[PDB]
RNA sequence: AGGUAAAUAAUCUAAAGGGAAACAGCCCAGAUUAAGAUAUAAAGUUCCUAAUAAAUAAUAAGUGAAAUAAAUAUUAAAAU
RNA sequence: AAUAUUUAAAAUCAAAUAUAUAUAUAUUUGUUAAUAGAUAAUAUACGGAUCUUAAUAAUAAGAAUUAUUUA
RNA sequence: AGAGUAGAUAUUGUAAGCUAUGUUUGCCACCUUCGACUCAACAUUUCCUCUUGGUUGUAAAAGCUAAGAAGGGUU
RNA sequence: AAGCUAAGUUGAUAAUAAAUAAAUAUUGAAUACAUAUUAAAUAUGAAGUUGUUUUAAUAAGAUAAUUAAUCUGAUAAUUUU
């Protein structure tokens, strides 16, 4: 009886914005956070069947937040499969050559589940070393929420990209 | 020893709280053991079951089972044992002369409460 | 120099050092006397 | 802890001031975290030196007696103290550079060693032995000026920086343990092995 | 005439900030690079000939490189592009061979149809050349190095010994049927398999080859020829690219 | 010595299920057939993966985080 | 502060409990940490991701390690 | 401990002690081909090449010992 | 003779530059001294590392044409580049 209704609003791919400027996690914790509305265990209607995942948009990644001495000891590897051919490279290195955000994107690919929708979950993450980004507009916006911007900023982020 | 039996030689946080509950739950069972006798034996001088539970006189045990098992240096309560004792059993062929309790077999069941003074 | 798991100080101008995760040792007055934490 | 409880004695030729960074840095640690938001302005006739204090470090200024006194909220802490004291030794080797002028003295002892100023004072070619012209750039704040060939002076607002210029000049060719020969960053002596030659 | 939008404070009251460089970009690509100043020409290898020195008496081998209608067809840009190049073509040809698309290329740049179009990376714009200036074999100096490029010679399905300078088996002492062969090609069980990249037989040639620091020798355009100390890889009438040497000055 | 010979207890042999990543022999717990409401055992509760919030101290080594590597040396902390 | 020993609830001290009960007797519990030493062959191997927190500041993070505990 | 003209720790290091590897000779029985030719891949406990510390036993040159180093080479 | 070859000819050992290991230093307190820092600041340092050069693979991007009697491919024929 619960389930008659009208359910494509339920099943609508939102898209979620974190600012890591302002949010306090480090980067495990908020990879984890960011897998689960990923994967839609946040949904009431979620089922392990369905790929209900919603769309987060990470921007100012440049200011994550690494403990310890793990910026320049973690070790990432990729081998390509030839023996002798194992590559590790420092955390360091692969922000200075890849991007903050490749640290997060892979921290997340781990926490999603090893099935068929993996890849798909993750494309849904999409992540920004600085705040330009060209899904400014994709954001869940409220109309009783529009009063704190002021209106010549909000001319400024609408009208004018690029 | 080829053959993996991945055992760790420590708890975790969890096996403590259910070893603490495990000694508790014995201790209470001894309890309530004397109980029922201070009870049954209130019962036939002549009293009655409230009575006999409000009694400032209790009645102790006389077996010598239970007598020495309410006795703290025999038998401690999980409140007065030492954490080592706890969770540490002795054995004399190891390395300080103690091992994990988990490694006793069937520990969940069995009761080790009393160690050497000095080891 | 001097790669021992065990360093001491011999000349009472030896003087203990803390560099790189790791214990040296280094005497003016002889240079015999250094050694590493290794 | 000590020494940062020491007075310093400004002369009124020299003023000190405090002041506050617009951008504070905020260098990261392990159970320990650092803040850096504050700059002292050491001004003298010799030229003026600046040093980005912590924001934990506050001075005290007296202007009866020239005295001042650095102080931190909690000394408690060893890495408060720690800092304190270089601070108080910074600050007053900066006030003794702009009052006097720090100097260090270069002496070349084997033969035919010697070091010559070229490009009109900016370079130092060392002529310690070797077929390939050596030297390096004098850099800004340090001047260098030779007496003689064997011996050089050097000067500069910096303690750190003379030194540091002293120190890589003398790379170049340290003193032999056997016949003394190389570059004397001041009055220090090596000692001379005996002379037995096979 | 404002239409309907709505603005989320998540990114409205966001600091700006701008992303750092990474390597992974042409723009640190580029600056890493080392490319040389000045554009390239398209040849074509007629044969070779021995160049007998007049003063010396010395002989030495030079190929032939003919050039015809060298002609600067576009540029590439850093700012539409990522990287700094002059495409250049190359000869001339039948409209009835040219592609209709790339005949209307042609045309807009107003040059010919042309047998081929290569392009030649340079460090900066000051090495880009107009478009549509034709380049002659004066465009290089008599004794200076150049870097030669071209397809090499094909050779079909090449054995171990002709492709990896294998010393087969003894040709005698008993040797069964297999002379012309590598032996060994692995270990036993442990890999359980052939390594990548496993020395084996194949097919080489068609290839593309990079002969550096080759001299010129002889620049004259009365008869529109390059010549080349040495030997220049490809066959008869192949294309080959000629660019400033990097290496040698 | 995953060796050999006996003694006591349990399990596998002939034992499904949960836990120890995987696991004949270890910790639980023994499958008549259903259902799935409630208690649960061992074991767990950031995500992969069903489930959490806290209190007091120590660690700065990614030590450690489900298989503890020793004599000794260094640094520091308490008591006499 | 310097120097020389040990790292201990045995003795002593503190606390809790059972009896005679304002006290005494008896029983029980409470005494260091980090690093180096550190070690081989297809490939990093806590199961993997990953885990140590930060005021300006978010509806909101600050072990997911070790030791003793609570709900 | 003892040699090292002097001095145990430049170099050497009796006999006993604590360890690491599974490259030799063994032990258990869960499990019934040495050498040559060809091609080699991997490790470093580094033979040469590169940087460095010690060497009354580094005067120079040759050397001894040790640290970083597996890119190239090793009839 | 052409072709193929090496016993023959030609060239290459891929710079510049960045951070570094062992090691050599300046200022400098915690700790009156000393201490290159397992404190804050400042420098050097290897045939190694990142790079560079070279080949192979995908095509982000770019120029142009877009119902065709000389638009784009393939089948078909004469062939070796
Ligand atoms: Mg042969
Ligand atoms: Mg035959
Ligand atoms: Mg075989
Ligand atoms: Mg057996
Ligand atoms: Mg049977
Ligand atoms: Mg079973
Ligand atoms: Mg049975
Ligand atoms: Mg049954
Ligand atoms: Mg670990
Ligand atoms: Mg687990
Ligand atoms: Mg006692
Ligand atoms: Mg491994
Ligand atoms: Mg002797
Ligand atoms: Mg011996
Ligand atoms: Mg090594
Ligand atoms: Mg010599
Ligand atoms: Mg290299
Ligand atoms: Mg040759
Ligand atoms: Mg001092
Ligand atoms: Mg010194
Ligand atoms: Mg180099």
């Amino acid at each position: 009886s619960q389930k008659i209704g009208h359910s494509g609003l339920a099943f609508a791919r939102l898209w979620h914005h974190v600012d890591v400027a302002r949010d306090k996690r480090t980067l495990g914790r908020l990879a984890s956070a960011i897998a689960i509305t990923l994967i839609g265990r946040h949904k009431p209607v979620y089922h392990p069947s369905q790929d209900c995942g919603d769309y987060v948009v990470v921007t100012n990644c440049q200011k994550i937040r690494v403990t310890g001495k793990k910026f320049e000891q973690k070790t990432y590897w990729s081998h390509s499969g030839r023996p002798g051919q194992l590559k590790l490279q420092t955390m360091n290195k692969v922000v200075a050559d890849k991007g903050f955000g490749e640290i997060l994107k892979k921290a997340v690919s781990g926490m999603l589940p090893k099935n068929k929708l993996r890849k798909q979950r993750l494309d849904r993450l999409k992540v920004f070393d600085g705040s330009e980004n060209p899904y400014k507009q994709n954001i869940t916006a409220f109309a009783h929420e529009q009063s704190s911007i002021p209106e010549p900023l909000k001319e400024s982020i609408f009208n004018q990209l690029k | 020893g080829g053959l993996l039996w991945k055992i760790p030689w420590r708890m975790s946080t969890h096996q403590k709280t259910r070893q603490r509950e495990r000694l508790r739950n014995v201790d209470q069972v001894i309890k309530q053991l004397t109980l029922g006798l201070h009870v049954q034996r209130c019962q036939d001088k002549g009293l009655t079951y409230q009575e006999a539970m409000e009694s400032k006189k209790k009645y102790k045990p006389r077996s010598k089972s239970l007598r020495l098992l309410n006795k703290p240096s025999v038998f401690p309560k999980e409140n007065q044992m030492s954490s080592k004792d706890k969770y540490w059993t002795f054995d004399k062929k190891a390395v300080g002369y103690r091992k994990g309790i988990h490694k006793v077999p069937k520990w969940t069941k069995i009761s080790i409460r009393k160690a050497p003074k000095f080891f | 120099f001097k790669v021992r798991t065990s360093v001491k100080k011999f000349c009472s101008d030896c003087y203990l050092v803390r560099r790189k995760g790791r214990v040296y040792i280094y005497c003016k007055s002889n240079k015999k006397h250094k050694q590493r934490q290794g | 802890s000590q020494v940062g409880s020491l007075p310093l004695y400004i002369s009124p030729e020299v003023q000190v001031s405090i002041n506050a960074l617009s951008m504070p840095r905020i260098i990261r640690k392990g159970r320990t975290s650092m803040n850096i938001s504050q700059n002292i302005t050491v001004k003298g006739p010799k030229g003026e030196l600046s040093v980005e204090v912590p924001d934990f470090l506050h001075l005290d200024k007296d202007e009866k007696h020239g005295k001042i006194n650095v102080t931190v909220q909690n000394s408690e802490d060893k890495h408060q103290r720690s800092m304190w004291g270089t601070v108080r030794s910074l600050i007053n080797n900066h006030i003794i550079g702009v009052t006097e002028g720090h100097l260090a003295v270069l002496r070349f002892v084997g033969t035919g060693y010697r070091a010559q100023l070229e490009n009109d004072g900016k370079f130092v070619n060392v002529k310690v032995g070797a077929s390939i012209k050596q030297g390096l750039d004098v850099p800004e704040g340090i001047v260098v000026k030779t007496p003689a060939p064997t011996s050089l002076i050097i000067e500069g607002c910096n303690k750190q920086q003379v030194l540091l210029f002293a120190a890589k000049l003398r790379k170049f060719h340290p003193p032999e343990p056997y016949k003394g020969k190389g570059i004397y960053v001041n009055d220090e002596t090596i000692k001379l092995k005996d002379k037995k030659i096979k | 005439s404002t239409r309907p939008f709505l603005v989320a404070p998540s990114i409205a009251n966001s600091i700006t900030t701008e992303a750092p460089a990474i390597n992974h970009s042409p723009e640190l690509a580029n600056a890493r690079k080392w490319l040389p100043k000045r554009c390239g020409l398209i040849t074509r290898k007629k044969g070779m000939m021995p160049y007998f020195d007049k003063s010396t008496g010395e002989r030495s081998a030079a190929t032939i490189l003919e050039v015809n209608n060298v002609e600067v067809i576009m540029h590439r840009t850093s700012e539409v592009n990522g990287y700094f190049a002059c495409q250049v073509g190359y000869g001339s040809r039948h409209l009835s061979k040219v592609s209709r698309q790339m005949l209307g290329h042609f045309a807009s740049k107003v040059v010919n149809p042309k047998e081929h179009v290569a392009e030649f990376r340079v460090k900066d714009e000051k090495g880009l050349i107009p478009p549509g200036t034709l380049l002659k074999p004066s465009f290089f100096k008599e004794g200076q190095y150049v870097d030669v490029r071209s397809v090499s010679k094909g050779k079909g399905f090449t054995g171990v010994m002709k492709r990896y300078g294998f010393k087969g088996l003894r040709a005698s002492h008993g040797t069964s049927i297999m002379h012309r062969h590598g032996g060994s090609y692995g270990q036993n069980q442990d890999p359980g398999r052939v390594l990548p990249g496993r020395k084996m037989p194949g097919h080489m040639g068609n290839e593309h080859v990079t002969i550096q620091n080759v001299k010129v020798l002889k620049v004259d355009d009365e008869n529109n020829v390059i010549w080349v100390k040495g030997s220049v890889a490809g066959p008869k009438n192949s294309f080959v690219k000629i660019q400033d040497a990097i290496k040698k000055t």
